[PDB]
C-alpha cells in the first residue's frame, strides 16, 4: 500500500522470467531448475508421476468475455497479463488479472477501456490532482497581420515596448496528464501450442489440505515482457 | 546547457540528485564538465525539431476549438508536422531482437566472465 | 535522535588512524562487497 | 587533568565536567544578588 | 521552507476573493524555552499525532467567523539561520563563514485584507490553535495593529548582501585552484565598481566584517515612505543646485552566476531572491526579546513589494476619524453630533453595524472565552453539588441494599465511608474556595458540556454541524458509551489524586426490582498507557467515589454502600444562565459546509 | 532511551507496594513565614510517618545486604533512571497538604552517582584507585 | 473577577504597540538631524 | 582561525600520538632536517594582508633540538641521565 499510494509504478523494471519445474531435496538446500518454450512435454524426462509433465493453472486465470465477444473464437488464442492501476482519494489498490482473448494486441486496450467504462470516468475525474480563448485568429490570419517577430526584436532592445501583449487572464504551473490516465496494461506472456482448449472443473488431493484446482492441457509458457500499454 | 548558454542567466540547479545504482553500488558518471566533443553538432537540430513539434502540437489544441476552455490556408504547417511525425514513427522503433539468457551470474563478484546467451 | 553530528565527529575521531583503510565509511544503502582474495595457496587459522 | 581547548560552539569543559556547576546544590550561604543572573546566563537552554 | 513553497500554489491559483492574502511571516522560536515540552516530538517523532495549526478570526458584536484555515509547518533546529542564509552545501560542508549561536524558525500563514477600501484599526484578535496539551499551552494573542505596522526595511538590506558577497569572494580567492581567468575577471569586476574606490582605496577590506545583527533590526522602519522620498528628492535637488552654483561662481553578473553554478552545482530557494532587494517588517515585544521578521516577495505585487510603484499604504482611514474626534474635543464617537455620525457611516461602511446597537454585548472584550467557561464550570459544579446534597438529604432506605462484592474481613470499614457522607459533602462544599482553579479549567468536562449544547441553537441561519477533522469525536451522538470518573479519597479532606479520567464500563443486572451494578472491562489493542486504578477491586482498603453522567445531563451515584441517586440538572443550567450568554460561544464554535 | 517502555509496563503490571508518601510528596510553601514552617514541621513530626522506613539500616550493609536475599535490589533496572516506588503525582508546584493517594512508581534521570559500592567497584577498589591517581599533594606535618 | 483578566489581556495586547512605537521614535532624532544637515551645508555655502 | 587547532594537545604518549596524528608525523622523516608547509609568496617578515598564492613545501633548520617531538622521547631517559650526572657533583637539594 505504501509503495502503491506514492504514485510509483514498479512494472517498469520487471523483466521476463522462466517457470521453475524440478523436484529435488537436500539438507537445508533446494536447487530448482527452470524451463522455457519448447518440447518440454515431448522430451520424456520420466521424472514426474506420469510419463509426461503436469501443466495446471489456478482458478483465477480466465474472465468472462462472451458478453462483448459473442462471435466464435475461431483461431489461436493468446494469454495476456493485465495489471490495472487505480487513482482515488487517499485510497489505492492492485488488480493482477489474467486476460485470455483472441482479439488483436492493439484492440486489447480499447476492450479494457470499454469493459471498465463505468470506472474510467471516475478515475479520470479523481486523477486531476498533484482562461480566455482566441477566436479572432480566423479573422486576423490573412488581414491585419503584425508580423514583426524579427524586425522589431533584432533592431530595438524591446525592454520598453513590451506593454500590452497577451496575458491569458490566468496563471498555471504544471499540467500532469500522462501519469493520471495510465490505467490499462497488457503483455504477451504465455502461448498455447493448439487452439480449442477445453477446461474441466475437478478436484485434487495433495499435501496436507485439499484445495480446489482446475486441470488444463496444451498450455506452455515463454515469450517476452514487452510492455506496450495504451492509456485512455 | 543550451538554455544556460543562450539565457545569460543560468539556473543554479543543473544536477539535483540523479545517481544510478544497482543493488547498492556506485556508477561514478558525469564527472566532467569542461570536456567538449564534436558529437553535439548533430543533436542541436534534433532537439530544436523536437521542441518545435511539441510547441506546434500544444498550440494546435487551442487553435482548432477550445473544448476544454469554459491567402494563408493554415494547412502547410499542419501537413509538415504530420509528415515529420509519420517519418519519426519508424525512426523511434528500436525493438530488441537478440535475447539474453544468463546462467547464474558471471558478474556477481567480478564482471567480465563466462556469460550464456541465446538466439530467441 | 538529535545526535547525528556528534556521532559523526566521534566516529571520525575514532577512525582517523594512520595505518591502513580497507573499509571504513560504509554509507547508507551501500553494499561494501568483499575484495578478491588470493587463489588456493594459503594456510589455515581461526578468529575470535 | 582534563583536556582543555576543544569543545562545541557553547561550553568547552565547564558545563561538561564541572558536576557542581549548577548553583542549586551549593551551601545556603550567600553574599550577593547575582545568583539568579548567573543561573539564567548559564542554564539558558536548561529550562531557566 | 519547502512545504510552504509547495503549498503556495493554492494561493497562487486564487483569482477571486481578494480578502485572504497569504504572505510569508517568520516567527522566531525564542519563546519555546518556556513551553516546557520536548522539541523532538515537534518536527518528526512517532508519527500518528498529526499536529496541525489553525488560524481563525474574532469579531466584535457583528457575528459570523472565518471558517479556519488548513495550514501546517515544521521547525528546524541546529542553527537554522546558517542553513537558511548560506546556500545549502551539504556534500562539501566545511568551515564556511562565521556566526554565533543561532536559533530556529517557523512560517505561519496569516490572511490579509486588500481592497480599494483598505482601512486599518486594532479591534480583531487572531486565535491560533495548537494541537498540544491544554494545560499551559503558552499561546499568544495580538491585535491587528502589530499585523500591519505600515513599514518596511529596504535600505538596511543592502549592506547585509555586501558582507556575504565579500566573504564569498574572499573564500573563492583564498584557494589557489581553477585558472587565472577567474582571478582576472574578478579583479576586473572589482575595479569596475569604482576608479578611486579600489586603485586608491581597498579591493576587499575585510577589516572587522563579522556576521551580526546590530544595525539591521534597530533602524530603518519608516524610510521609503512617499513623504520620505519627496523629502529626499527635494534635498538632492537642493544639493544639485548648490553644486551648480558653486561650479558657476567660485569667488553585469552573468559571469559570476555562471561561475557560481559551475562551482556550487546546487540551488536553494534562498538564493533567487538575493539578487533583488528584500523587505523586513520586524514587530518586537517586551514579552520576549525576539523581532518578528517578515519577508515579502519582490517579484509580485503583494504587501510590501516594490516592483511597479507605490505599494499599499493603508491610508485615508485615520485623518477623517481624527478630525471627527477633534471637532467636538470628544474621543468617544458615540457622544458626537449627528453629522459626524453620518460622515463616519458614509466613509466607513463596516462601522454602520455599531451605531444601530445590534447584538448587544458588555463593552468590547474579545478574550471572554476564558472567564466565560470558568463561570459556566462553576455554575455546573454548584448545580451538581446542590443536586447531590438534596438527593442525599432526601435519600430513602439505609445502609446497603444490593449484594456488592465485599470481603467478609473487609466489610468492617466499608460502612465507615457511608456513615461520613455529611462530612464528605461538607468538605466538597468547602473545597470550592480552597482548591486551585487552574486544574479543572481545561479538562474534558467543559469540552463535553460545550459539545452537549451544540444540538440546541444550530446557528441562526442553520447548519448540519459536520466538522472535517480534529473535533469532538467522543461526543458525536451520545455520552452513554464513554464515561468520565474522578477518584477522590474519603475523610475530612478531599484532594485531586488522579490525572486523566479513564472510562469504566457499567451494566445493569435484574431488569427490574432491585437493580444491580457490576462494572466490566473492554480489551483495547491501541494503547498501553492505561492505569490500574479502574481495575482495582472494591475491597483492599475500600474504593473511590464515581459519579457518571450521560448525554442528557443525568448523574447516577456509584458510591459504594448501597446508595444510588439519580438527578438531572439539564433544566437548572438554563434557569440560572439565560440564552444571551452563549453569544461568543456560538460565534466561535460554529461551522457549516 | 527507547526500551524503557517495556520495563515501565512490567513495573506497572507488577502491582508493587509503596510507603512513606509524605516524605516524597515534599510540601511546598509560598509567602510563608518561618514560624508557620516550623509549626508544620512539628505537626508532621508528631504523627506523619505511618511505618518506619526500611532505608535506614545502612551502617553495616556491605555484607548484611549481599549475603542474604535481596528482593528489593534484584529488581534493579538499567543504570539510567532511579528505582524507587512511592505515591507521587504532584504538579509544579504540587499540593500543600499531602493526601493518601494510590501508590505509584516514579523515576528520575541519571543524577545519582553514589551507587558505587554495590553495583560497581567496592570501597577497597575505590581507595586503591584514588591512591594510585594521587600519591601526594602538599602533605602536612602531623603537628599541623 | 473578569475585570482583572480583561485588563491583563488589554495590557498584554497594548505592550507590543507601546514599545514598538517607543522603538520607532528612537531613530527620529537621528532622522531629523540628518534631514537638517543639508541646511548647515547650505548655510556654509552662503557664508563662503 | 580556519579550522580546529592542529596539535595543541599535550596528552599524547605513544598510541595517542601515533594513531590520530598523520600530517604532523609525515613532516618528521629524518633527524637531520625537518620540513614544514607554508603558503607561497610569503616573505619573512610578510605583509599585512596574507597572499593567495599556491602553497609551497618549505624546510626548517635543525640547528637546535627544538623540533624533536616530545611523545617519542619518554621522561625516563631524561631522569636516568639526570641521576647519572647528579652523582659526580655537589648536591644541595634542601636549602635550594
Amino acid at each position: 500500500r505504501a509503495m502503491v499510494q506514492c504514485h510509483v509504478f514498479p512494472h517498469r523494471f520487471i523483466s521476463f522470467f522462466g517457470s521453475l519445474l524440478e523436484y529435488t531435496i537436500q539438507d537445508n538446500l533446494c536447487n530448482i531448475t527452470a524451463v522455457a518454450k519448447g518440447p518440454q512435454e515431448a522430451a520424456r524426462t520420466d521424472k514426474t508421476s506420469t510419463r509426461r509433465v503436469t501443466a495446471n493453472i489456478p482458478a483465477c486465470v480466465f474472465w468472462d468475455v462472451d458478453k462483448d465477444l459473442h462471435l466464435s473464437a475461431d483461431g489461436l488464442k493468446h494469454v495476456f497479463l493485465v495489471f490495472v492501476y487505480t487513482q482515488r482519494r487517499q485510497r489505492e489498490g492492485v488488480r493482477l488479472h489474467l486476460a485470455l482473448s483472441q482479439l488483436n494486441e492493439q484492440c486489447f486496450g480499447r476492450g479494457i477501456g470499454f469493459l471498465l467504462g463505468r470506472i474510467r470516468a471516475e478515475n479520470a475525474a479523481w486523477g486531476t490532482e498533484g482562461t480566455r480563448a482566441l477566436p479572432l485568429v480566423q479573422l486576423s490570419n490573412d488581414p491585419t497581420s503584425p508580423r514583426c517577430s524579427i524586425g522589431e526584436i533584432t533592431g530595438v532592445n524591446w525592454n520598453l515596448a513590451r506593454q500590452r501583449l497577451y496575458q491569458w487572464t490566468g496563471d498555471f504551473r504544471g499540467l500532469p496528464t500522462q501519469l493520471s490516465c495510465m490505467y490499462a496494461a497488457y503483455t504477451l506472456i504465455g502461448t498455447i501450442p493448439s487452439e480449442s482448449v477445453r477446461y474441466t472443473r475437478r478436484m485434487e488431493r495433495f499435501g496436507g489440505y485439499n484445495v480446489p484446482t482446475i486441470w488444463l492441457e496444451g498450455v506452455v509458457w515463454g515469450g517476452t515482457n514487452t510492455w506496450n500499454e495504451c492509456y485512455y | 546547457r543550451t538554455a544556460a548558454g543562450a539565457q545569460i542567466l543560468p539556473h543554479e540547479v543543473l544536477r539535483g540528485a540523479d545517481v544510478i545504482c544497482y543493488n547498492g553500488r556506485r556508477y561514478e558518471l558525469e564527472t566532467n564538465l569542461q570536456h567538449r566533443d564534436g558529437s553535439d553538432a548533430a543533436i542541436r537540430t534534433l532537439v530544436l525539431n523536437l521542441m518545435f513539434s511539441i510547441n506546434e502540437g500544444c498550440l494546435l489544441l487551442l487553435a482548432l476549438i477550445p473544448t476544454l476552455l469554459v491567402r494563408f490556408p493554415i494547412y502547410e504547417t499542419i501537413s509538415s508536422w504530420i509528415s515529420t511525425s509519420s517519418r519519426l514513427g519508424d525512426t523511434l522503433g528500436t525493438r530488441a531482437i537478440l535475447r539474453v539468457c544468463v546462467f547464474d551470474g558471471p558478474s556477481t563478484v567480478h564482471p567480465g566472465d563466462r556469460t550464456a546467451v541465446i538466439q530467441v | 535522535m538529535l545526535h547525528d553530528n556528534v556521532t559523526e565527529s566521534l566516529r571520525r575521531i575514532t577512525a582517523s588512524g594512520g595505518r591502513l583503510n580497507p573499509t571504513e565509511p560504509l554509507p547508507i544503502f551501500g553494499g561494501l562487497r568483499p575484495a578478491t582474495s588470493a587463489g588456493i595457496a594459503r594456510g589455515q587459522a581461526s578468529v575470535c | 587533568f582534563t583536556i582543555q581547548g576543544e569543545g562545541h560552539n557553547g561550553e568547552t569543559s565547564e558545563a561538561l565536567n564541572n558536576i557542581l556547576t549548577d548553583d542549586t546544590f551549593i551551601a545556603p550561604i550567600l553574599w550577593d544578588c547575582d545568583a539568579l543572573i548567573y543561573r539564567d546566563e548559564a542554564a539558558r537552554d536548561r529550562l531557566p | 521552507m519547502e512545504a510552504h513553497l509547495a503549498n503556495e500554489t493554492k494561493h497562487a491559483l486564487w483569482h477571486n476573493d481578494h480578502t485572504k492574502g497569504l504572505l510569508h511571516v517568520v516567527i522566531p522560536n525564542a519563546g519555546l524555552i518556556a513551553a516546557g515540552i520536548d522539541p523532538a516530538l515537534l518536527i518528526l517523532k512517532k508519527p500518528g499525532q498529526r499536529f496541525k495549526v489553525e488560524v481563525q478570526t474574532r469579531y466584535h458584536a457583528t457575528g459570523q467567523c472565518e471558517p479556519w484555515c488548513q495550514v501546517f509547518a515544521a521547525y528546524i533546529p541546529d542553527n537554522a539561520l546558517t542553513n537558511l542564509l548560506i546556500p545549502k552545501t551539504e556534500p562539501f560542508v566545511s568551515h564556511v563563514f562565521s556566526a554565533t549561536h543561532n536559533s530556529g524558525g517557523l512560517i505561519l500563514s496569516l490572511p490579509v485584507y486588500l481592497s480599494p477600501g483598505l482601512f486599518f484599526d486594532a479591534f480583531n484578535v487572531v486565535a491560533i490553535r495548537i494541537n498540544t496539551g491544554n494545560r499551559k499551552h503558552r499561546d499568544i494573542c495580538i491585535m491587528y495593529a502589530e499585523l500591519i505596522p505600515n513599514g518596511t526595511r529596504y535600505f538596511a538590506d543592502g549592506q547585509r548582501v555586501l558582507l556575504l558577497c565579500k566573504q564569498l569572494i574572499a573564500y573563492i580567492r583564498c584557494t589557489p585552484r581553477l585558472a587565472s581567468s577567474i582571478k582576472i575577471y574578478a579583479e576586473h569586476m572589482v575595479a569596475a565598481m569604482g576608479e578611486s574606490h579600489t586603485s586608491n582605496g581597498d579591493n576587499i577590506g575585510p577589516v572587522s566584517s563579522i556576521i551580526d545583527l546590530d544595525r539591521q533590526l534597530t533602524s530603518g522602519g519608516i524610510d521609503d515612505s512617499p513623504a520620505e522620498t519627496r523629502i529626499q528628492e527635494n534635498n538632492r535637488d537642493v544639493l544639485e543646485l548648490i553644486k551648480r552654483a558653486v561650479n558657476i561662481v567660485n569667488s553585469l553578473m552573468e559571469w559570476f552566476d555562471i561561475c557560481y553554478a559551475q562551482l556550487v552545482s546546487g540551488d536553494t530557494p534562498a538564493d533567487f531572491w538575493k539578487r533583488r532587494p528584500l523587505s523586513i517588517v520586524p514587530r518586537h515585544y517586551a514579552e520576549s526579546p525576539s523581532p518578528l521578521i517578515v519577508v515579502s516577495y519582490n517579484g509580485s505585487s503583494a504587501w510590501g513589494g516594490r516592483i511597479t510603484g507605490s505599494p499599499i499604504l493603508y491610508h485615508s482611514a485615520q485623518a477623517i476619524i481624527d478630525a471627527a474626534c477633534i471637532n467636538a474635543r470628544v474621543d468617544n464617537p458615540q457622544s458626537l453630533h449627528v453629522t459626524a455620525r453620518q460622515e463616519l457611516v458614509a466613509r466607513l461602511p463596516f462601522l454602520a453595524n455599531v451605531l444601530n446597537n445590534q447584538t448587544p454585548l458588555p463593552a468590547f472584550k474579545p478574550g471572554a472565552e476564558m472567564f466565560l467557561n470558568q463561570v459556566f464550570k462553576q455554575a455546573c459544579v454548584t448545580s451538581l453539588t446542590q443536586g447531590l446534597i438534596t438527593e442525599l438529604q432526601t435519600n430513602p432506605t439505609l445502609q446497603q441494599l444490593m449484594e456488592y462484592d465485599i470481603a467478609d474481613s473487609s466489610q468492617t470499614v466499608i460502612d465507615e465511608i457511608v456513615a461520613r457522607t455529611p462530612d464528605l459533602i461538607q468538605t466538597i462544599v468547602s473545597v470550592l474556595t480552597e482548591m486551585s482553579m487552574d486544574a479543572f479549567y481545561n479538562s474534558s468536562l467543559m469540552y463535553a458540556v460545550l459539545a452537549y449544547l451544540s444540538s440546541v441553537y444550530t446557528r441562526p441561519q442553520g447548519g448540519g454541524y459536520i466538522p472535517y477533522l480534529h473535533a469532538s469525536f467522543p461526543c458525536w451522538l451520545g455520552n452513554r458509551s464513554i464515561y468520565l470518573f474522578d477518584y477522590y479519597n474519603s475523610g475530612g479532606e478531599i484532594l485531586k489524586l488522579s490525572k486523566v479520567p479513564v472510562p469504566v464500563a457499567l451494566e445493569k443486572v435484574g431488569i427490574g426490582n432491585s437493580t444491580q451494578l457490576r462494572g466490566k472491562f473492554i480489551r483495547s489493542a491501541d494503547i498501553v498507557d492505561i492505569g490500574i486504578c479502574s481495575k482495582y477491586l472494591p475491597g483492599q482498603c475500600y474504593a473511590y467515589i464515581c459519579l457518571g453522567f450521560n448525554q442528557q445531563l443525568q448523574s447516577i451515584l456509584v458510591l459504594p454502600g448501597g446508595f444510588a441517586a439519580c438527578f438531572c440538572i439539564t433544566d437548572t443550567l438554563q434557569a440560572a444562565l439565560p440564552a444571551s450568554l452563549i453569544g461568543p460561544i456560538l460565534d466561535r464554535f460554529c461551522f457549516s459546509i | 532511551l527507547l526500551d524503557v517502555e517495556a520495563t515501565l509496563v512490567a513495573l506497572r503490571q507488577q502491582h508493587l507496594d509503596r510507603q512513606c508518601y509524605f516524605g516524597v510528596y515534599v510540601a511546598e510553601g509560598t509567602e510563608d513565614t518561618l514560624d508557620v514552617q516550623m509549626g508544620r514541621f512539628m505537626e508532621t513530626w508528631a504523627d506523619m510517618m505511618p511505618h518506619h522506613p526500611h532505608w535506614v539500616n545502612e551502617h553495616l550493609t556491605i555484607l548484611q545486604f549481599i549475603a542474604p536475599s535481596n528482593p528489593r535490589l534484584r529488581f534493579e533496572l538499567n543504570p539510567a533512571f532511579d528505582f524507587f516506588v512511592a505515591p507521587g503525582d504532584v504538579d509544579l508546584p504540587g499540593p500543600q497538604r499531602p493526601p493518601e493517594a494510590m501508590p505509584t512508581v516514579n523515576a528520575t534521570l541519571r543524577i545519582i552517582n553514589g551507587n558505587i559500592p554495590v553495583p560497581l567497584c567496592p570501597i577497597s577498589f575505590r581507595d586503591c584507585r584514588g591512591t594510585q591517581l594521587g600519591l601526594g599533594r602538599h602533605t602536612m606535618t602531623p603537628a599541623t | 473577577d473578569l475585570e482583572k483578566n480583561t485588563l491583563t489581556l488589554k495590557n498584554a495586547a497594548a505592550v507590543a504597540a507601546l514599545d514598538n512605537l517607543r522603538g520607532e521614535t528612537i531613530t527620529l532624532p537621528t532622522e531629523i538631524d540628518r534631514r537638517l544637515k543639508p541646511l548647515e551645508e547650505q548655510l556654509t555655502r552662503m557664508a563662503k
